[PDB]
RNA sequence: CCUUCUCAAACAUUCUGUUUGGUAGUGAGUGAUACUCUUUGGAGUUAACUUGAAAUUGCCUUAAA
């Protein structure tokens, strides 16, 4: 089912669900492929996704198959089944599962102050930061989706990515 | 209209009745004042009410104290219509300074047959 | 002659900024410039044309 | 007559909020030059015989102040009434208020310097602080931006 | 007029001084009932007892503007310290020792010295006596060998030597005294005056310290700083 | 060229903490104070262990 | 010695009838007194020796769970001069001295989340005393976010040795409980997961032994968060 | 515009273990079932959680001039 989440606690309920498993096969798909990896140095599951080099990536998903992989890389290489970005296609994850919306089938579900201390203090997690978050941006400006456009404010969606000042 | 009443909510820590009387008397003859403090411990809510014998007095007071930055937290003393008048503050104090076996075995014997409901 | 201006600008907020610069490694290093008058310091000290400030307080006669 | 654009100066802080201002300004004094010279010989000699949190400061030159407006980089913006070129001045308001930055006004250039040990400073920020400063934008915006919101009219 | 913060400020240093008296006052009642089972401390020492010792106090000024206080206020009556910069010796006792503890934050006190003591009786001394409204000095025994030396305190040097041996005429002697009102110390104001009273203001903080604690030792300091 | 003396005494700090792992060196806040990047600290340590093997 | 058998019997009955996070896990053990202190509130954290170290399951499960709790240990002046935990199997989150919890954080919200994110709260016992007034009610409205005291000093100086043997034995055997002027005791376990039945029977023999020896205690409950109360003891005789 | 009680005692002394005493708090407001006492009046106690120091009515002067 699908799970309405605010953008200003997403990435806490994201590290919630997370920490409900800490093993198991929490398969997550990202719209961006810069994004993933700025996320793969949050942890401070292994990155997973098609920028990077080809061979490392076979040989990890290799690995693992004994993550945090993006929409186009995940096609064809396969506990939960989940997607935080938009989708690049509205019905090509439809077709366990669940996901994750709110700027509007089965069910639905019910139920951190060192990183922004972190994110000015460090460079490389700055810039890798806001590239993740404007590719985000630009994704979700460039998605043709149904019903999601050019509305919601930044000052959520910079909280979101762990930015405080709007970049 | 308004009334002789005023009310400033956000008062900072401390700030006894006594010194809200002393600081509103230089303005000039004020009626009365009161705080709300709790029943169980004598700290106050940080909000309370005081009356003046002129009307006009009342409003002037609060244009000039409006948003006057004190210690803590700036004042919140705004004027009510006519009426609402500082009925019912009571000043609470904490204090002054400073056969059986029977009843027992039978709530001991009770929770020992209800214990079995679960 | 005596009319009140206009706020058709002043009432909407901007979100993000005007400009987006990336940012400077020095905002996130200490002061490299000031390391340079350390190291200028140092220097002048290793020399022995400027006196240790323990030395100024040592000669107080 | 001034037209309404102008005479937003003149109307300014209150004596109470002002010196509260004041007071919060003092505790951020940028080091001054025998301080600052100071320090740097001593940790020379530190060095020189046998790695620090960012220092923070009032932000006071016009250029790099309002460098930082418009990034929405200034959380408190204070700006001198007396200022001899008046147009270096009038449109600041306007870019703070435009930007959603809080902003205040006061009268003497000389006493806004004085602060941060220039002889003149004419406008002044801050970028970071330990939590009055709150309580002090809320104070400028209740009594100068909010109870003021009408200096667009008159003459 | 007066602004708010000071009546505020006053109120909240009146109740933190009000709480440690009375705070200070009960665990007393209680040490001296000798029950000494249920609070912080029993015993009483000094760090820098009760055993008789002459001790010079200084009343300074401060803390902040707080409305005399009955306990404080009626102590310092007794030793009429009421004006600032004025000093007078007492005998130490068991007694006297929670005093200390009652008038800690508005008084500094020490050991003297006997330099110290004839300095202060040969430079300085009153006699408020015959309309008797004069402040003559110590001019000539004369007065001393008259009004005093019925115990044997003819001159000076005899009160020197009661209030330096807690004799018998001490107390006599103390009283005529009238004791002394001691110059402050900047004494000045102006271009030099207020520099030098900022910088000797940073001394105080570092000298004339207060804990609060209702076990804390006694504050002691050598005289020898006038 | 060569590697000044607090900045080979630096250097040797960070390889003696680190050895050759250039990623942990980077977040090695302790030391990598001016937050060099993973091309740089290797450029900087082949370089100060050309003289010292 | 206790009854063991009604502790047999309820370490059974009542995981079954549990078998809502803390309803569920949430273990206790209840403590009726007739009174305590007298007309006073002194606010001492008493100590209860555990024969488990229960501590290192409590963070594995704090670890792999979505709440992880940190360790303040509140210091003094002296004790700024890693050697603070380069000798402690365990190891301590944070260190704060009351220099700044007198200051930094008057605005109360900050208090507020800054006491919130601990939960072990140690504090030197010089300085316990001084807490309250600074901690505010927050930190002494529940049990897990009041100072806890341990002894750091020796011959009246600071002592590594001292610290790091007191926190080892409290990591392995100290229990804390509040002490309400009231007829009501409460002392927190742990989770359903705390070892086994005999295991935990032993867990709660010594507890029991000591809550009776160190005082005249009225009742004992085997009970959970909102459990029945399951009788342990019956020490009317003292009546 | 103002800074909060940052150890007192005994055995023993192994760079210090053991035992006791000393902690009377900002309020507002939610709330999962039990303890008694206290003799109808309600009195204190047992988890968990929100908070912009938020908030509408319980019967001694040289911090001078």
């Amino acid at each position: 089912g699908y799970v309405v989440c605010d953008s200003d606690k997403r990435f806490l309920l994201l590290f919630s669900f997370l920490k409900r498993n800490q093993k198991k096969k929490i398969i997550v798909f990202l719209s961006s492929c810069n994004s993933v990896k700025y996320y793969a140095e949050l942890l401070n599951v292994l990155e997973l996704h098609g920028k990077q080099k080809q061979q490392k990536r076979t040989n990890t998903f290799f690995e693992f198959c004994n993550l945090i992989c993006t929409d186009v890389a995940a096609r064809g290489l396969d506990d939960w089944i989940i997607q935080f970005d938009p989708p690049d296609d509205p019905r090509d994850y439809i077709h366990k599962s669940l996901m994750f919306l709110t700027p509007n089938p089965l069910n639905e579900y019910e139920f951190q102050s060192q990183l922004e201390k972190l994110i000015k203090s460090n460079y490389y997690l700055h810039q890798t930061a806001k590239d993740g978050y404007r590719s985000y941006l630009q994704a979700y400006a460039s998605h043709s989706l149904k019903t999601v456009y050019q509305i919601d404010k930044l000052d959520l969606a910079k909280v979101a990515k762990s930015y405080g000042f709007p970049v | 209209e308004y009334s002789g009443i005023i009310y400033v909510s956000r008062l900072p820590h401390g700030f006894h009745e006594k010194e809200l009387s002393k600081y509103f008397a230089q303005f000039g003859d004020l009626k009365e004042v009161r705080l709300a403090r709790n029943k169980k411990t004598g700290n106050s809510r940080h909000y309370g009410f005081l009356e003046f014998v002129n009307k006009e007095d009342a409003m002037i007071a609060q244009e000039s104290m409006n948003n006057y930055l004190l210690m803590g937290h700036l004042l919140q003393v705004r004027v009510l219509p006519k009426g609402a008048k500082i009925e019912k503050l009571y000043k609470y104090k904490k204090r002054v300074l400073v056969q059986l076996k029977d009843n027992m075995k039978q709530k001991h014997e009770e929770r020992i047959k209800k214990l079995a409901k679960s | 002659p005596y009319e009140p201006l206009i706020d058709w600008f002043t009432r909407h907020e901007e979100v993000m900024p005007l400009t987006a610069v990336p940012e400077p490694k020095r905002r996130f290093v200490p002061s490299k410039n000031e390391a340079k008058r350390v190291m200028k310091i140092v220097r002048a000290i290793r020399e022995g044309r400027i006196i240790p400030p323990k030395k100024l307080k040592e000669m107080k006669e | 007559k001034v037209p309404p654009t102008i005479a937003q100066f003149q109307y300014t802080l209150d004596r109470n909020t002002a010196a509260e201002t004041f007071k919060l300004f003092n505790k951020y004094r940028p080091e001054t030059a025998a301080e600052k010279k100071e320090r740097l010989t001593k940790e020379a000699a530190a060095v020189a015989e046998g790695a620090s949190p960012k220092p923070y400061a009032v932000k006071y030159g016009l250029n790099h102040v309002v460098a930082l407006i418009e990034n929405k980089k200034a959380k408190l913006v204070l700006i001198a009434n007396d200022v001899d070129p008046i147009e270096l001045v009038v449109f600041l308001p306007a870019l703070c208020k435009k930007m959603g930055v809080p902003y205040a006004i006061v009268k003497g250039k000389a006493r806004l310097g004085t602060l941060v040990n220039q002889k003149t400073s004419a406008v002044a920020a801050l970028t970071e602080v330990e939590a009055a400063l709150a309580k002090l934008v809320s104070t400028i915006d209740a009594n100068f931006a909010d109870k003021y919101d009408e200096v667009k009219k008159h003459w | 007029f007066v602004r708010a913060e000071s009546i505020v400020a006053k109120t909240l240093a009146t109740s933190r001084e009000k709480e440690r008296i009375k705070r200070v006052s009960i665990l007393e009642d209680k040490k001296a009932k000798n029950e000494t089972q249920h609070i912080a401390s029993g015993k009483d020492f000094i760090l820098k007892d009760g055993k008789p010792a002459l001790l010079f106090i200084v009343r300074v000024r401060g803390p902040l503007a707080v409305n005399i206080p009955n306990k404080a206020f009626k102590i310092l009556s007794l030793l009429r310290l009421v004006e600032t910069n004025t000093g007078v010796f007492v005998k130490l006792t068991k007694n006297v020792y929670p005093l200390l503890k009652v008038i800690a934050p508005y008084v500094v006190i020490g050991k003297p010295s006997l330099s110290s003591i004839r300095s202060l009786i040969q430079k300085r001394g009153r006699i408020i006596y015959k309309a008797e409204p004069h402040e003559i000095v110590l001019n000539d025994n004369n007065i001393v060998e008259e009004q005093l030396g019925d115990h044997g305190i003819i001159c000076v040097e005899d009160i020197i030597h009661e209030i330096a041996t807690m004799g018998e005429s001490f107390s006599v002697c103390n009283f005529f005294l009238q004791p002394f009102k001691l110059n402050r110390e900047v004494s000045g104001f102006g271009s030099l005056n207020r520099l030098r009273k900022i910088k000797q203001r940073e001394a105080e903080s570092r000298t004339r310290q207060f804990s609060n604690a209702a076990t804390a030792p006694v504050i002691e300091v050598d005289i020898d700083s006038l | 060229r060569s590697q000044s003396e607090r900045e080979e005494e630096w250097l040797e700090k960070l390889y003696k903490k680190h050895g050759d792992d250039y990623k942990k060196m980077f977040f090695d806040k302790k030391l990598n104070i001016y937050q060099q990047s993973e091309g740089d600290l290797k450029r900087r340590l082949l370089r100060w262990k050309k003289r010292n093997g | 010695a206790i009854p063991r058998e009604r502790v047999i019997k309820a370490v059974n009955e009542l995981i079954k009838f549990t078998s809502e996070e803390l309803k569920k896990d949430l273990q206790l053990i209840v403590v009726n007194n007739k009174s305590f202190t007298g007309t006073s509130k002194s606010f001492k954290l008493k100590l209860l020796n555990v024969k488990h170290s229960f501590y290192k399951p409590w963070k594995e499960a704090s670890a792999t769970a979505v709440k992880d709790f940190k360790v303040l240990l509140i210091l003094k002046d002296s004790d700024i001069k890693d050697d603070l935990f380069d000798q402690l199997g365990i190891k301590v989150d944070e260190i704060i001295c009351g220099k700044d919890l007198k200051t930094v954080y008057k605005a109360y919200e900050a208090r507020n989340a800054f006491i919130s994110q601990f939960s072990l709260i140690l504090a030197d016992d010089s300085i316990v005393t001084s807490l309250p007034k600074l901690m505010g009610g927050k930190a002494y409205n529940k049990v897990e976010t009041t100072p806890i005291s341990i002894r750091t000093h020796a011959n009246k100086e600071f002592s590594l040795t001292t610290l790091t043997n007191n926190i080892k034995k409290v990591y392995m055997n100290q229990l804390p409980v509040k002490l309400p002027r009231g007829t009501t005791l409460n002392v927190h376990l742990g989770n359903l997961e705390w070892l086994r039945p005999e295991e935990f029977v032993d867990n709660v023999e010594l507890i029991s032994e000591q809550l009776i020896k160190a005082y005249q205690i009225r009742s004992i409950f085997i009970k959970t968060n909102r459990s029945p109360v399951l009788p342990l003891y019956y020490n009317q005789d003292v009546l």
